[PDB]
C-alpha cells in the first residue's frame, strides 16, 4: 500500500497517507477512477452508511486478498472511532473533527504485513431480484438489469430508510437514480452554433451513420437531411454504401424527395441537398474523403456520411470501418441501433467502439460519438434498449426515430424512460 | 437451382430503392422479376405479377411485401389485402435474430391478420443466437424451414433442430 | 538500421487485445505475427517431418527486419505468462507455467540483445534491446516474490533507460524518457519493501524578398 | 431558506462552501454526494442560510438540482474564470437549465454568477464572462434541442429576464470572498 | 529628378508592382548605373517576377559594385531557384553579414542537402525568434525535418488513324470490357456486384 486517501462523498478529504518518503501523490487520480468513475491499481471502498469512500494505490494485484482485509479493519476503526463526526448531516461536522488517523493506520498496515508473512442485502435481496426480472422483460439487456441491481444493494446498505418506507421501495427507488445517472452521459450537443465552430479552419460537417444491417441508418439520415435544411443548412449526402442493391437508388429517393421540399427557388437559389455518388463495388473511404473535398469546394455545411450496415464480428471488415472513421476523422460518429435489439445493443456497441480504437493508429482514438435509437414506435413501452445503450457507452441517444417518414425524429425523453422501466 | 421456374415480384410500393434492390438481386442469380418504379398500390403490383408468372407457367412465384409493424393498422390492412388478392399457398415470416423481447407481440399480431405458415430466421452468421424464434413459433404456430448467414445470396440453408438448440445452449 | 521496439509493442497491444486486457488474443496476435514474417521471407524453422533450429545470424540483421521475429518470440512468451497470472488467481499450479515463459522471455530478449550488439545496427536497438532485458530480467525477480532482487534490475532498466535520453536530442530523448517514466510506479513499490525490516514544406525565403529601405534615395 | 452552489466540475462550489463556514482552506475532491450546512449571515439581524454544495458531475448536476430547486431563495452559480475560455460551451449550456428551472418555480430565487478563480492571473472578469454568455445563451435558446430566454427578436441579455441576476468577483484561495458575503447577508 | 523616380520605385514596390518598379529601376539606372540600392530594386524586381538567372546576372554582372552592400541572400536564392543547391550553400556561408533572411533560405537549403539534424537546429531557431505571419508555414518545415530524421500514348499519330479512339471503354475492369479477356471458367459468389 503506497497510497491511502480517506474523504466524504460531499468531495472533502478526510484523512491520506503517501508514505513518510515524501508525501501526497496522487490523491485526486485516486479519487477520479474510484467514485467519479464509478457512477499503480487504484480501487476503492465505499461506505454508503456515512458517506464515505476508501481509496487506496498499490501494485502486484495479487496482494489484493490482503489490501482488502487492510481496508476493512481501516474502515472499522475509522467509522467506529469517528462515528459522532461522520453520522451528522451537517458538513461542519466533518470540517470540524479532527481526523488523526496516522498512527492508528500505521499500526494497521504494520500488523496487516505479518498476516502476509437499516438495510442488509438479505432485506433488498427479493425486490432486487424482481426489479432485474422487470427491466429484462422490459428489454434491458440480462447482464445491464444485473450491474444495475448490484449498484443499488452497494448504494444503501448500511442506509436508514425513511420515516414511511419498506425494503421493496428503497432498492427500487435508489435503482432509478443509478439508471438516470446512467442514462445521462458525459457528453451534450448543439446546432448552428458546432457548425460555426466547424467553420473556424472553413470545412463543412462531416457525420458519420454506422450500424448493423437494417437498423435505419439511411433512412434517419434522411430524417437529419430534412431537420438541417430546416434550420436553413444545405447538406451533401455521400453515398459509401457500395455493398448493396439498392442503396444509392434509396439515397437519391431521398435527394429527389428533399430537393423537391428545400429547391433552390425557396432557399435562395443554390442547391442545398445534393447526391455524392459513385456507384457500387467502389471504396467507402474514397468516396467518403471525395465527398468532403467536393463539399469544401461547392459549399455544403454539411456532408453525412452514410456507410453500409456489417455486423459485429468481422475482422478484414471492420478493419476496413475502423480505419474509415479513424482516418475520415467524422465530426460525430452516430452509431444507429434500433430500440428492437435486445441484448445485442451492448454486444453491437462494445465491439463497434473496440474495432474504432483497435484499428486506429491515434494515442486517443476516435471512437463512437453518439447514439440514434430507431423503431421506437415499435416496442410500445419495452423501452430498455435506451438503458442497455447509453450504459456501456457513455454517449448519448443524438435522435430517436419514431417512425419512417422525415418529420418521425425526436430527442430523448431519458427521465420518462427510466420512470417506465423502474416502475413495476 | 434445385430445378424450379423460380420468379420474384416486388410489392414493395414504399421503400426508397426497393424495386432497385429486388431488381439487382435478381439480375444477379439469373432469376426472372416483376415490379415497378411507378405503381402505387402493392396489390395491383402482386396480381399482375402472379397474373404474368401464371401465364408463363413458373412454379415458385416468390412476392416481396415491405416491412411493417403492429401498431400501424393500415400497413396491416394493405398486408390481409395482398394475401387475399395473389392468394399465396404459403406465408412465411421473415425475421431478424437479433430480436429482443418485442418478438412474441408482432408474430402473434401477424399470425392474426395473415395467415402465416413458416418461419424464417435471417442474420444468424453473427454473435445472436436467434433465441427470439421460440416465440415467433409458439405465436405464428409455424416451423422454421431455412436460416440466413450472411448477406450474400447464397449465404442460406435449411432449418435444423439440433445445431440451432446447441447453440442456442452453448 | 533502427527500431523503435517501444513503440512496435505499445501500438500493438492497444490494437490487438490489450486495451480492454486480452493476453490471450494479443499472444495469438504474436503468433501469426510471426507465421508470416517467417512465411514471407522464407525462414521456416521446420520441415516437413523433421524440426531444425532458428538461428537468426548476424548476416541476416541488414534486413533492419529479422530483430521482429526474436521480439515476437519475445513477446509472445511474455504475453502467456500474463495470461497464466489471471487464470492463476484460480488454480495456483498455473503460476510454474507463468514463470517457465517470463525465463524464456529475457532468453529471447538477451539473445536479441547480442544480435544487437553488431555494427549493422545503430546506437537505438542495441540500447532498445539492452534495457527491453533489464525491463524483463526485474519483472521476473519481481515475480520472484524478492522485493530486493526487483528494485535491482529496476534501477538498473531506469538508469540504462535514462542514460540512452541523455545522449542524443531531448526530441529523441523523448522515447527513453518515457520508459523511465514507463518503469518508474513499479520502483516505488519495491523501495517501500526492502527497508520494511514530399511532406509540406513552404518556401519561406521568397517572403524575405523585398525592396531595400527607399528613404535616403528620396 | 437554501442557498444552492452549483456550476461544472472543478468551479470552486466546494472551496467556497468551506471558505464562508470556516473561513479556511480545506483540501477537496470531487463531490458525488451534496453536502449542507447552516451560514450564520453577516448583517445585523444575522439570519441563517442553509448552503447546499452540489455535485458538479453531469451524471449529478441536474438530478440534484431538480431536488432542492423547490427549497432555494438564492442560486450561486460559480464560474471557473481562469479556464473560462474553453468552458464557454459546458458554463452557458449548464446555465440554460438552472436558467428555465428558475422562472418555472414559483417563488423564482435570487442568482449570482460567482466568477471565481480570479486570484489566478488569467481569470477573466465577471463583466467578460456576462458578455460572452449573453452572447452564448443568445445562440442557444435558437440551438437547443414552454419557457424560453427573453423575447426572440432581440439579443439575449441577463436583464431580460423575470430573476435577480448579479455578477461578482470572488476568489476561494484568506480569500477574497467579500462579495459574496455581501451579496448573501442582501438576500438573507 | 530621381528623387520623384525613388518616390516612383518606391509607390510601385509598395503595391505589389514589380513590373512598373523594374521600368522605373532601369530609368535610374540611366543616370546611377552603379546605384546599389537600384541594383537591389531590380533583383528583387526579377525575383518577383520569376527571373531568378536575369536577377541573378544583375548580380554577377556588378560584382565589385554590390560588393559589402552585397545580395548573398538574393544571390543564394535565385541559385536556391536555378537549381544550384551547392552554389546557394556557398553563398549563405560567405555571405558578409547574416540576417535572418539567409537564416530562412539555410533552413531550406540543409533540407534540400538532406542535412536533416543541423535543419531542425536551423528551423527549431526559426519558429522561436521570428514574429511573422508564416509562423504555421514554419512549424510545417519544422514537422517535415522531424519527418525525414525519422499523353505518350506510345505514338500519337497512331491516336487518331485506328478507330479515333480506343475501344470506348478503353480503361474499366478488364472483366467489364467488351472483350473480357479473364479466361473465366464460370460465376462464383465471392464479393459485392449487382451491378
Ligand atoms: N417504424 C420505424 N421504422 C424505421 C425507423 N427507422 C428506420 N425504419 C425502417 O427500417 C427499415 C430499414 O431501412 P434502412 O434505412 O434501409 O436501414 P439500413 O440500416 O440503412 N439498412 P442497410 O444495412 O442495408 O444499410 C426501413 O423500412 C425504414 O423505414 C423508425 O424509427 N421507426
Ligand atoms: N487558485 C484558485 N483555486 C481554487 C479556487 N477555488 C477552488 N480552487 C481549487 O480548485 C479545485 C476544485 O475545486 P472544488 O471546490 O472541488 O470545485 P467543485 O465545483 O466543487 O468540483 P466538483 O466536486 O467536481 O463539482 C480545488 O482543489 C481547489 O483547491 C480559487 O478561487 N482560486
Ligand atoms: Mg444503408
Ligand atoms: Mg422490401
Ligand atoms: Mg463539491
Amino acid at each position: 500500500l503506497d497510497f491511502f486517501t480517506i474523504f466524504s462523498k460531499g468531495g472533502l478529504v478526510l484523512w491520506c497517507f503517501q508514505g513518510v518518503s515524501d508525501s501526497c501523490t496522487g490523491p485526486v487520480n485516486a479519487l477520479i477512477r474510484s467514485v467519479l468513475l464509478q457512477e499503480l491499481t487504484l480501487k476503492y471502498k465505499l461506505d454508503n452508511q456515512f458517506e464515505l469512500v476508501f481509496v487506496v494505490g498499490f501494485q502486484k494485484i495479487l496482494t489484493l486478498t490482503y489490501v482488502d482485509k487492510l481496508i476493512d479493519d481501516v474502515h472499522r476503526l475509522f467509522r467506529d472511532k469517528y462515528r459522532t463526526e461522520i453520522q451528522q448531516q451537517s458538513a461542519l461536522s466533518l470540517l470540524n473533527g479532527t481526523f488523526d488517523f496516522q498512527n492508528d493506520f500505521l499500526r494497521l498496515l504494520r500488523e496487516a504485513e505479518e498476516s502476509s508473512k437499516s438495510l442488509s442485502r438479505e432485506d433488498m435481496e427479493s425486490v432486487l431480484d424482481k426489479m432485474r426480472d422487470h427491466l429484462i422483460a422490459k428489454n434491458v439487456a440480462a447482464d445491464i438489469a444485473v450491474q444495475l441491481c448490484e449498484s443499488v444493494a452497494n448504494k444503501l446498505e448500511g442506509k436508514v430508510m425513511g420515516t414511511f418506507s419498506t425494503v421493496t421501495s428503497t432498492v427500487k427507488q435508489a435503482l432509478q437514480e443509478s439508471l438516470v445517472q446512467i442514462l445521462q452521459p458525459q457528453r451534450r450537443v448543439d446546432m448552428l452554433r458546432d457548425i460555426m465552430d466547424a467553420q473556424r479552419r472553413q470545412r463543412p460537417y462531416v457525420v458519420t451513420f454506422c450500424g448493423v444491417n437494417g437498423v435505419g441508418k439511411s433512412t434517419n439520415l434522411a430524417k437529419i437531411s430534412f431537420w438541417l435544411l430546416e434550420n436553413g443548412f444545405s447538406v451533401l449526402i455521400a453515398a459509401c454504401d457500395t455493398f448493396r442493391a439498392g442503396a444509392v437508388e434509396q439515397l437519391r429517393t431521398h435527394t429527389r424527395r428533399l430537393s423537391a421540399l428545400h429547391p433552390p427557388e425557396k432557399h435562395g437559389g443554390r442547391t442545398m441537398v445534393q447526391l455524392f455518388e459513385k456507384g457500387y463495388g467502389k471504396d467507402a473511404a474514397g468516396i467518403a474523403m471525395e465527398a468532403i473535398a467536393f463539399a469544401r469546394n461547392q459549399g455544403f455545411d454539411v456532408v453525412l456520411v452514410d456507410t453500409a450496415g456489417r455486423m459485429q464480428d468481422n475482422a478484414p471488415l471492420m478493419t476496413a470501418l475502423a480505419k474509415l472513421i479513424t482516418v475520415n476523422t467524422p465530426d460525430l460518429v452516430l452509431f444507429v441501433g434500433e430500440a428492437l435489439v435486445g441484448n445485442e445493443a451492448v454486444d453491437q456497441l462494445v465491439k463497434f467502439n473496440r474495432a474504432l480504437a483497435d484499428h486506429s493508429m491515434a494515442q486517443t482514438p476516435r471512437l463512437i460519438d453518439g447514439i440514434v435509437l430507431t423503431k421506437f414506435d415499435t416496442i410500445d413501452d419495452k423501452v430498455g434498449a435506451a438503458i442497455s445503450m447509453t450504459y456501456i457507452t457513455s454517449k448519448p441517444i443524438v435522435f430517436v426515430g419514431t417512425g419512417q417518414t422525415y418529420c418521425d425524429l425526436r430527442s430523448l425523453n431519458a427521465k420518462a424512460v427510466v420512470a417506465a422501466l423502474m416502475k413495476a | 437451382r434445385k430445378g424450379w421456374k423460380t420468379c420474384l415480384i416486388c410489392a414493395d410500393t414504399f421503400r426508397a430503392g426497393a424495386f432497385d434492390q429486388l431488381k439487382q438481386n435478381a439480375t444477379k442469380a439469373r432469376i426472372p422479376f416483376y415490379g415497378s418504379y411507378t405503381e402505387m398500390d402493392p396489390v395491383i403490383i402482386a396480381s399482375e405479377g402472379v397474373e404474368k408468372f401464371k401465364n408463363e407457367n413458373f412454379e415458385i412465384i416468390i412476392v416481396d411485401t415491405s416491412g411493417r409493424h403492429k401498431q400501424e393498422d393500415s400497413l396491416f390492412e394493405e398486408m390481409l389485402q395482398v394475401a387475399n388478392a395473389i392468394q399465396p399457398d404459403n406465408i412465411v415470416y421473415v425475421m431478424d435474430a437479433s430480436i429482443g423481447q418485442a418478438c412474441e407481440a408482432q408474430a402473434k399480431a401477424f399470425k392474426d391478420k395473415v395467415d402465416v405458415a413458416s418461419v424464417i430466421v435471417t442474420k444468424l452468421d453473427g454473435h445472436a443466437k436467434g433465441g427470439g424464434a421460440l416465440s415467433a413459433v409458439a405465436a405464428t404456430k409455424s416451423p422454421i424451414i431455412f436460416i440466413g448467414t450472411g448477406e450474400h445470396i447464397d449465404d442460406f440453408e435449411p432449418f435444423k433442430t439440433q445445431p440451432f438448440i446447441s447453440k442456442l445452449l452453448g | 538500421l533502427s527500431l523503435e521496439i517501444l513503440q512496435i509493442i505499445k501500438e500493438s497491444q492497444q490494437q490487438h487485445g490489450l486495451r480492454h486486457g486480452d493476453f490471450q488474443r494479443y499472444r495469438g496476435y504474436c503468433s501469426r505475427r510471426q507465421r508470416r514474417l517467417r512465411k514471407t521471407l522464407n525462414f521456416k524453422m521446420g520441415n516437413r517431418h523433421k524440426f531444425t533450429g532458428k538461428k537468426v545470424t548476424e548476416d541476416l540483421l541488414t534486413d533492419n527486419r529479422y530483430l521482429l521475429l526474436v521480439l515476437m518470440d519475445a513477446e509472445r512468451a511474455w504475453s502467456y505468462a500474463m495470461q497464466l497470472k489471471q487464470e492463476a488467481n484460480t488454480e495456483p499450479r498455473k503460476r510454474f507455467h507463468l514463470l517457465s515463459r517470463l525465463r524464456k522471455a529475457v532468453k529471447h530478449a538477451e539473445e536479441l540483445e547480442r544480435l544487437c550488439e553488431s555494427n549493422r545496427v545503430d546506437a537505438k536497438t542495441k540500447l532498445e534491446a539492452q534495457a527491453y532485458t533489464a525491463y524483463l530480467s526485474g519483472m521476473l525477480r519481481f515475480e520472484h516474490q524478492e522485493w530486493k532482487a526487483a528494485i535491482e534490475a529496476f534501477n538498473k532498466c531506469k538508469t540504462i533507460y535514462e542514460k540512452l535520453a541523455s545522449a542524443f536530442t531531448e526530441e529523441q530523448a523523448v522515447l527513453y524518457n518515457q520508459r523511465v517514466e514507463e518503469i518508474s510506479p513499479n520502483i516505488r513499490y519495491c523501495a517501500y519493501n526492502i527497508g520494511d525490516q514530399k511532406p509540406l514544406f513552404f518556401d519561406l525565403a521568397l517572403n524575405h524578398v523585398a525592396f531595400p529601405p527607399l528613404e535616403d534615395k528620396l | 431558506r437554501a442557498v444552492l452552489l452549483l456550476g461544472l466540475c472543478d468551479s470552486g462550489k466546494t472551496l467556497l462552501f468551506v471558505r464562508l463556514l470556516t473561513g479556511h482552506y480545506r483540501d477537496t475532491q470531487t463531490s458525488i454526494t451534496d453536502s449542507s450546512a447552516t451560514y450564520r449571515v453577516n448583517n445585523n439581524r444575522g439570519n441563517s442560510l442553509t448552503l447546499i454544495d452540489l455535485p458538479g458531475h453531469e451524471s449529478l448536476r441536474l438530478q440534484f438540482l431538480e431536488r432542492f430547486k423547490t427549497s432555494a431563495r438564492a442560486v450561486v452559480f460559480v464560474v471557473d474564470s481562469a479556464a473560462f475560455q474553453r468552458e464557454v460551451k459546458d458554463v452557458a449550456e449548464f446555465l440554460y437549465q438552472v436558467l428555465i428551472d428558475s422562472m418555472s418555480l414559483k417563488n423564482t430565487p435570487s442568482f449570482l454568477i460567482a466568477c471565481n478563480k480570479q486570484d489566478i492571473a488569467m481569470a477573466k472578469s465577471a463583466k467578460l464572462i456576462q458578455q460572452q454568455l449573453e452572447k452564448e445563451l443568445n445562440t442557444l435558446r435558437v440551438t437547443r434541442s414552454p419557457a424560453q430566454l427573453g423575447k426572440k427578436g432581440k439579443e439575449f441579455e441577463f436583464s431580460q429576464l423575470p430573476l435577480k441576476v448579479e455578477f461578482l468577483e470572488c476568489s476561494a484561495k484568506s480569500a477574497d470572498i467579500q462579495d459574496l458575503e455581501k451579496w448573501l447577508a442582501k438576500i438573507a | 529628378s530621381v528623387p520623384a523616380l525613388w518616390s516612383e520605385v518606391n509607390r510601385y514596390g509598395q503595391n505589389g508592382d514589380f513590373t512598373r518598379a523594374l521600368k522605373t529601376v532601369n530609368k535610374i539606372l540611366q543616370i546611377n548605373k552603379d546605384d546599389v540600392t537600384a541594383l537591389h530594386c531590380k533583383v528583387v524586381c526579377l525575383i518577383q517576377n520569376g527571373s531568378f538567372k536575369e536577377a541573378l546576372n544583375v548580380i554577377n554582372t556588378h560584382t565589385k559594385v554590390l560588393a559589402n552592400n552585397s545580395l548573398s541572400f538574393e544571390k543564394a536564392y535565385c541559385e536556391y531557384r536555378l537549381n544550384r543547391i551547392e552554389n546557394a550553400l556557398k553563398t549563405i556561408e560567405s555571405a558578409n553579414q547574416q540576417t535572418d533572411k539567409l537564416k530562412e533560405l539555410y533552413g531550406q537549403v540543409l533540407y534540400r542537402l538532406e542535412r536533416y539534424d543541423e535543419c531542425l537546429a536551423v528551423y527549431r531557431d526559426l519558429v522561436r525568434n521570428s514574429q511573422d505571419d508564416y509562423d504555421e508555414e514554419r512549424k510545417t518545415n519544422l514537422s517535415a525535418v522531424v519527418a525525414a530524421q525519422s499523353k505518350k500514348k506510345g505514338k500519337l499519330p497512331k491516336n487518331y488513324d485506328p478507330k479515333v479512339t480506343p475501344d470506348p471503354e478503353r480503361w474499366l475492369p478488364m472483366r467489364x470490357x467488351x472483350x473480357x479477356x479473364x479466361x473465366x471458367x464460370x460465376x462464383x459468389x465471392x464479393x459485392x456486384x449487382x451491378x
